[PDB]
């Protein structure tokens, strides 16, 4: 099951 | 900053003349990921060549395999060449059965 | 020991304004799952037979999450560019590894989250899951902005839970082909090299998983420094090929002998020259 990221960005 | 891909070119089985093969092309440690590779008879780019998808090892580098169907003989050559940025020109590798 | 992994990439393209999003999970080092921005389709596929074996809400909340990666990466990417001053044009890559580890004790081992920019190392999340471990000057920018927005608990949070949750589903469901070898069929070829000396070398074929070793002894004694070892390298049909050849004086061939290891060998192989 794969990850979604944080929703802050690089 | 770019990686010059490294190739190996081999047959899926051991090679005997006469037997239908399959010719693998197997390119890896190169970025970016943009690549073109061809295979080829006697200097002729093989029209069926199955491209893997690509993907990535742990150290980021890309990787792809290329194959083709092939009956090896005595006399035909086989090759791959390969385009990538980090060289002035394209690549050729020749099969060697020894190899 | 076992893994799980996912490795993402995002590709700028001149000229267009969605990046090219490609993202492969691995069990054990094996692909299982995929998920390509330009196939027709744009959808995560099975990879691995025992895959099948999820239904269509799987592969739909699935498909979803890559949908929300591409948007996260084409940010990024986007980021990055004022980072590190970099033109209008040109392509760049962004690209992150993420999953676990279980130990012997099936326990996790541990969690993983790293990315690269350009191919090389840019971020990374530390062992603990609460630090980050930035490789430059841009980095920086980005571990600072991470530690004041708490980024670390939310992949904290997924590396404990839902990966082991789901390693430990994909290793029951794929038992029977993940736990499975194949061993090494090797033989001992001969070739020409120079006046007075001969190649010896030993092959190592259709054999499974990837990891492998071969020998070369003389008299009793290793030959490490001597011998030419390949990088193993995929027949195409899920097994691996390997090879390791040593020079050697015309007429000595006999005293050479070849050792192969692999998990399908009870004993380990010894292989000689037969003229």
């Amino acid at each position: 099951s794969s990850l979604e990221n944080f929703r802050a960005y690089v | 900053i770019q990686k010059t891909p490294q190739i190996q070119v081999y047959s899926r089985h051991p090679p005997e003349n006469g037997k239908p093969n399959i010719l693998n092309c197997y390119v890896t440690q190169f970025h970016p990921p943009h690549i073109e590779i061809q295979m080829l008879k006697n200097g002729k780019k093989i029209p069926k060549v199955e491209m893997s998808d690509m993907s990535f090892s742990k150290d980021w580098s890309f990787y792809i395999l290329a194959h083709t169907e092939f009956t090896p003989t005595e006399t035909d050559t086989y090759a791959c060449r390969v385009k990538h940025d980090s060289m002035a020109e394209p690549k050729t590798v020749y099969w060697d059965r020894d190899m | 020991p076992h893994s799980m992994r996912y490795f993402e990439t995002a590709v700028s393209r001149p000229g267009l304004e969605e990046p090219r999003y490609i993202s492969v999970g691995y069990v054990d080092n094996k692909e299982f799952v995929r998920f390509d921005s330009d196939a027709e389709n744009p959808r995560y596929e099975p990879r691995a037979p025992w895959m099948e074996q999820e239904g269509p809400e799987y592969w739909e909340r699935e498909t979803q999450k890559a949908k929300g990666q591409e948007q996260w990466f084409r940010v990024s990417l986007r980021n990055l560019l004022g980072y590190y001053n970099q033109s209008a044009g040109g392509s760049h890559t962004l690209q992150q590894m993420s999953g676990c580890d279980l130990g012997s004790d099936w326990r996790l081992l541990r969690g993983y989250l790293q990315f690269a920019y350009e191919g090389r190392d840019y971020i990374a999340l530390n062992e603990d899951l609460k630090t980050w471990t930035a490789a430059d000057m841009a980095a920086q920018i980005t571990r600072r902005k991470w530690e004041q927005s708490g980024a670390a608990e939310h992949y904290k949070a997924y590396l404990e839970g839902e990966c082991v949750e789901w390693l430990h589903r994909y290793l029951k469901n794929g038992n029977a082909t993940l736990l499975r070898t194949d061993s090494p069929k090797a033989h001992v070829t001969h070739h020409p090299r120079s006046k007075g000396e001969v190649t010896l070398r030993c092959w190592a074929l259709g054999f499974y998983p990837a990891d492998i070793t071969l020998t070369w002894q003389l008299n009793g004694e290793e030959l490490t420094q001597d011998m030419e070892l390949v990088e193993t390298r995929p027949a195409g049909d899920g097994t691996f090929q390997k090879w390791a050849s040593v020079v050697v004086p015309l007429g000595k061939e006999q005293n050479y002998t070849c050792r192969v290891y692999h998990e399908g060998l009870p004993e380990p192989l010894t292989l000689r020259w037969e003229p």
